[PDB]
RNA sequence: GCGAAGAACCUUACCUGGUCUUGACAUCCACGGAAGUUUUCAGAGAUGAGAAUGUGCCUUCGGGAACCGUGAGACAGGUGCUGCAUGGCUGUCGUCAGCUCGUGUUGUGAAAUGUUGGGUUAAGUCCCGCAACGAGCGCAACCCUUAUCCUUUGUUGCCAGCGGUCCGGCCGGGAACUCAAAGGAGACUGCCAGUGAUAAACUGGAGGAAGGUGGGGAUGACGUCAAGUCAUCAUGGCCCUUACGACCAGGGCUACACACGUGCUACAAUGGCGCAUACAAAGAGAAGCGACCUCGCGAGAGCAAGCGGACCUCAUAAAGUGCGUCGUAGUCCGGAUUGGAGUCUGCAACUCGACUCCAUGAAGUCGGAAUCGCUAGUAAUCGUGGAUCAGAAUGCCACGGUG
RNA sequence: ACUAUGGUUUUUAUU
């Protein structure tokens, strides 16, 4: 209804530098258990580093760029509203969705091992076949086939 | 040294048995330990609060006792013998040792 | 519970010197395993199971408001209802509404 | 909704109560079971005796009840006699010997009790309950009242009728920070059924 | 098995069955405690249980090692 | 996860077979025995007998209490019913914003207005504007809890400042700041601006630890479902009375061919476990709370200190912290179960038990209509007791760490 | 206004 809640902001640490760095205490981290997520913060980029070693300046430029959220879709509802409605994301999105939005397999099969697995997915996401695809490239063709109406 | 044991439920009426026995003897000249009242008792109850049927709402309700010792350096005829006859206040406990 | 069974209430501890106190040195070793033989006091064995309904086995602290055996509050004597009935008159010393 | 009893909380301020007495936490059920039978006992032996409230003390192997009555020669009875078949009758009851004062009423018709007694005997002399209420009500209010209510329920006028009838004037708060409100619930016993009666008193000065 | 982790006879029973014997033979002597442990003096007696309505017949054999009288005689319909 | 915190019997209804009928709970009259100790036979037992034996307390010598026995009337008894018959209680909507009155007004009146309208909200609120003006209950503040500070105080706990010194709160003595006691300050759109009907609101700025019911408590106005309920009571009428009352023994209520809620455990690999380590709270407690010790594979059986409560048993909170190890496999996973051998209570554990050690091991990989909690110390995850008390819950109430 | 559509529930103590 009238909630105006107030935003949340995350700091750089200084003990990683910047900002990206700053949230690997909390993706990829679980069941309140924050120090065992701190446990691999920074040396599990430097397992990336052991697949695609090209500085921390080229860590992330396609790593994030080829995954990124840019549309946000579903209906709104003014009558005769079978169609879809697709937007352009926000600025505070361009980091977002891309490492939490899907545990289709994760949660199914597991994931590999765990001191290993974020540079297996910020390999993935610079691999881009199979797991994952569908949930990010379907927008790409839905907002093409369904844009009639805004 | 004779010992006593002044114990209620109300935190005024252990004060007016106190008085009798501490302001008694401040009021002759006698030596005191000083104003010491002791950490306090207390016991918790939950009970539930319709007569019939529902089993769910429930009240909370508190017991708490007062117990001092007062300490006694200089005992007399108008402390030791007088707290034993106190009749114009109910609801304490007074227990007394040589 | 009737006034009957409120009867029944001090039959049921009415054999406490006439069974229950004679015997009670047998009552500490009268199944104890360690011990010779298969069969040694037959004649006395069976004394403190042979009074029935008022025995140990069936003594129990009840409700002194009701007669009935459970679902009362020991520190009391009574069930839950008949401390909501004295809370509303404010007559139990010292109980007083709170929560803390 | 439950609207139960918001009145309990307001003896906090530090008062004297009606059964006034301690004991070992392990005696505590007996102690509540004897403070039960005696006050049975004396309210059937004083039901229609214009007592307001009775009073429990526990003094040392002893037991000392104070009767508070409007109309104390009738628990006296002649040469002050018959208050000491009130005291041994009940003198191993509670397995402790009893002792029995009386204390004196004033202002008779401004006591939720004593009000609720004149409706019980309004009842018991038949005659019409609606005027023996506002009777009740005028009555408290010139005696010293600031606020009444006054509640009847089932076989209004001895008729054949559940319903329920009150009347009110100068408020009755029993949930506010401040009232010191005076209440009682009592049954009338007529031939043609018991007729619950509730009363509710305000006199402020506190 | 029965009772104390060893032998148990009901003497009083065991009587009641000594002054049994004498009247069967093929009149066999009714029970109505199903709570009772077998004992070896039940070799060659003939003895019937309660189920409630009827009495079933028991019989004892030296390869008996220990049951209850309700064993031999069950009271549940199933289906 | 029903009324109903625990099952051989019992609280207990139901059924069969025994036993009684003014009964028997209990009161007035009557009336013989002490309660008991030893002990045998019948009956499923209640009961009914056979053989020994005590003579207490009280004792105006008349006559009583304890514990039993037995008789007469007035009687009653009820482990019955009726809420479609009642005072009430609780459930619903719902902490929703509403139910109602005095006087004025409208209407023929039943009824309405006030309580609507226009701003604005959690709100019959807070304002503006009116044929209304005020008011009781609900709403709301006051009240309870707390953020940051202030202020008082104490033991067998705390110890700065002042002093002494087994150089130690050890001790004179005192509360730095903790802990427990608690109590107070502070919040009023007040104050600066905007927007508006320069009214209330609602958003920024300032002072603040915190601001616009801060977030949580406390609670539940009228009133319906002929809601359930006479098993929480209370009650009028009605019913049973050789019994539907009272007393007894054994059955039964736990019977089982499928249907559904209420849950609980796993559906593994930031999962599982070995070894080493820390801090929360909050409760129990002299037929009780329980350490030590031995015997044993263990449940347990003996032996048994300390504790009388902020002082002493239950008692080294778990994850997280650190060092290591699985073998990729429906898994060392997962638990329904078939076996072997024990511990103990109890009138007795077959029917109908809790716990202990060791052989065996299925289904199970997040689930369909549909119905669901949640706006952050919350999703997630891992920890602590007590009521009941032979045996018994996943519910209840009390409590925390990480997020 | 802001999708074009979705039928049945025995007479009954009776307030």
């Amino acid at each position: 209804r009238r909630r105006v809640i107030g935003q949340r902001k995350i700091l750089p640490d200084p003990k990683f530098g910047s900002e990206l760095l700053a949230k690997f205490v909390n993706i990829l981290m679980v069941d309140g258990k924050k120090s065992t997520a701190e446990s691999i913060v920074y040396s599990a980029l430097e397992t990336l580093a052991q697949r695609s070693g090209k500085s921390e300046l080229e860590a992330f430029e396609v790593a994030l760029e080829n995954v990124r959220p840019t549309v946000e879709v579903k209906s709104r509802r003014v009558g005769g509203s079978t169609y879809q409605v697709p937007v352009e994301v926000r600025p505070v999105r361009r980091n977002a969705l891309a490492m939490r939005w899907i545990v289709e397999a994760a949660r199914k099969r597991g994931d590999k091992s765990m001191a290993l697995r974020l540079a297996n997915e910020l390999s993935d996401a610079a691999e881009n076949k199979g797991t994952a695809v569908k949930k990010r490239e379907d927008v790409h063709r839905m907002a093409e086939a369904n844009k009639a109406f805004a | 040294r004779i010992r006593i044991r002044l114990k209620a439920f109300d935190h005024r009426l252990i004060d007016q048995a106190t008085a009798e026995i501490v302001e008694t003897a401040k009021r002759t000249g006698a030596q005191v330990r000083g104003p010491i009242p002791l950490p306090t008792r207390k016991e918790r109850f939950t009970v539930l609060i319709s007569p019939h049927v529902n089993k769910d709402a429930r009240d909370q309700y508190e017991i708490r006792t007062h117990l001092r010792l007062v300490d006694i350096v200089e005992p007399t005829e108008k402390t030791v013998d007088a707290l034993m006859r106190l009749d114009l206040a109910a609801g304490v406990d007074v227990q007394i040792s040589l | 519970a009737k006034q009957s069974m409120k009867a029944r209430e001090v039959k049921r501890v009415a054999l406490a010197d006439k069974y229950f106190a004679k015997r009670a040195e047998l009552k500490a070793i009268i199944s104890d395993v360690n011990a010779s033989d298969e069969d040694r006091w037959n004649a006395v064995l069976k004394l403190q199971t042979l009074p029935r309904d008022s025995s140990p086995s069936r003594q129990r602290n009840r409700c002194r408001q009701t007669g009935r055996p459970h679902g009362f509050l020991r520190k009391f004597g009574l069930s839950r209802i008949k401390v909501r009935e004295a809370a509303m008159r404010g007559e139990i010393p010292g109980l007083k509404k709170a929560s803390w | 909704g439950q609207k139960v009893h918001p009145n309990g909380i307001r003896l906090g301020i530090v008062k004297p109560w009606n059964s006034t007495w301690f004991a070992n936490t392990k005696e505590f059920a007996d102690n509540l079971d004897s403070d039960f039978k005696v006050r049975q006992y004396l309210t059937k032996e004083l039901a229609k005796a214009s007592v307001s409230r009775i009073v429990i003390e526990r003094p040392a192997k002893s037991i000392r009840v104070t009767i508070h009555t409007a109309r104390p020669g009738i628990v006296i009875g002649k040469k002050g006699e018959d208050v000491e078949k009130l005291r041994k009758v009940v003198a191993d009851i509670a397995g402790v010997p009893a002792q029995i004062n009386i204390a004196e009423v004033r202002k008779p018709e401004l006591d939720a009790k004593l009000v609720a007694d004149s409706i019980t005997s309004q009842l018991e002399r038949r005659v019409m309950f609606r005027r023996a209420m506002k009777r009740a009500v005028q009555n408290a209010m010139r005696l010293g009242a600031k606020g009444i209510k006054v509640e009847v329920s089932g076989r209004l006028g001895g008729a054949e009728i559940a319903r329920t009838e009150w009347y009110r004037e100068g408020r009755v708060p029993l949930h506010t920070l401040r009232a010191d409100i005076d209440y009682n619930t009592s049954e009338a016993h007529t031939t043609y059924g018991v007729i619950g009666v509730k009363v509710w008193i305000f006199k402020g000065e506190i | 098995r029965s009772l104390k982790k060893g032998p148990f006879i009901d003497l009083h029973l065991l009587k009641k069955v000594e002054k049994a014997v004498e009247s069967g033979d093929k009149k066999p002597l009714r029970t109505w405690s199903r709570r009772s442990t077998i004992f070896p003096n039940m070799i060659g007696l003939t003895i019937a249980v309660h189920n409630g309505r009827q009495h079933v017949p028991v019989f004892v054999t030296d390869e008996m090692v220990g049951h209850k009288l309700g064993e031999f005689a069950p009271t549940r319909t199933y289906r």
